């Protein structure tokens, strides 16, 4: 019920969507479903997950970098404070990256 | 009351570091896109899931265009 | 890369102390961070070396 | 050993050999390569890790 909408919320964000009576969308919904229900899938490790943020705070520093790595320790550390926190943690490093870039922090 | 707005003003805040964390990675999400894989990874969904989900439909939207 | 290994040299090949030779390795590491671009107050200059690659790789399209 | 680094003694020539960082999802070699030396005598009390660090952020540059 929640989920459902979460799926309907998913697609409108990501393609850019509003209407549902699109075909695009249809396909865009159907694929959605199709790939949750369809497991080829791990299920990840927590020791894998701090191994890897871990890995990729030195390459920061080997970039020399300090600023975006000690600003990259501090947020992941303030972040794993209170399993889900893993998960979306996992998410987001997957997701994409390409990253070597400065960016410097706003106001955070 | 009190601590049921400042039970979201702790959610926020780590939805904050969450973004900080969006950007520097050099992800194509932002907060809308976020709000809605919080809500999914509290039901229980694979990272792996939601992710080659993302991949293709940020990978069909160039080809519309 | 000539400075600084020749002080270390000297350094190690006077010295009677193994404490003498690793303070010796420690400093001649941290003269090799302050001569080139490798601070944290650096960064600006580091920029602009960053910003002459820009054209390197341009010149080849 | 098909060039003059072959001239060694083993130890010191396999103490060099390759590491590479954690990959991203998107990348190049000229981002992604390292050269790892490890010490694992008594003498690794003056070559610490944390100097390693250093010898490898000047290498990138």
């Amino acid at each position: 019920a929640q989920q459902e909408r979460d799926v309907r919320e998913l697609v409108r964000g990501v393609a850019g969507l509003q209407d549902e009576a699109d075909p695009n969308f249809q396909l865009a919904l159907n694929f959605a479903w199709s790939n949750f229900r369809f497991h080829r899938f791990l299920d990840v490790n927590s020791h894998k997950i701090e191994k890897t943020i871990e890995g990729i705070y030195e390459k920061f520093v080997i970039h020399s970098d300090l600023s975006k790595a000690a600003s990259w320790k501090r947020l992941t550390e303030e972040f794993l404070n209170a399993d889900a926190h893993y998960s979306i943690l996992s998410l987001l490093l997957c997701l994409s990256d390409s990253p070597s870039n400065s960016s410097y922090v706003e106001t955070p | 009351a009190a601590a049921a707005a400042a039970n979201l003003n702790a959610v926020r805040e780590t939805m904050d570091v969450l973004l900080e964390i969006s950007r520097i990675l050099n992800t194509g999400l932002d907060m809308e896109t976020l709000s809605i894989c919080v809500r999914l990874c509290e039901q229980g969904i694979n990272p792996e899931a939601l992710s080659s989900v993302i991949k293709e439909l940020r990978k069909a939207t160039e080809a519309l265009k | 890369l000539e400075c600084s290994w020749d002080e270390l040299w000297n350094k190690v090949q006077q010295a009677q102390d193994l404490d003498h030779i690793i303070a010796a390795h420690e400093v001649f590491l941290d003269t090799i961070i302050s001569r080139c671009l490798l601070d944290s107050d650096s960064r600006a200059l580091l920029n602009q070396l960053r910003a002459v690659f820009d054209q390197i790789i341009e010149l080849q399209n | 050993r098909a060039t003059n680094a072959q001239f060694d003694s083993p130890e010191i020539l396999r103490r060099l050999d390759v590491r590479l960082l954690e990959v991203s999802p998107g990348d190049t070699g000229w981002d992604v390569f390292s050269l790892d030396y490890h010490v694992d005598g008594p003498i690794a009390t003056v070559f610490t890790r944390e100097c390693m660090s250093h010898y490898l952020r000047v290498f990138n540059f």
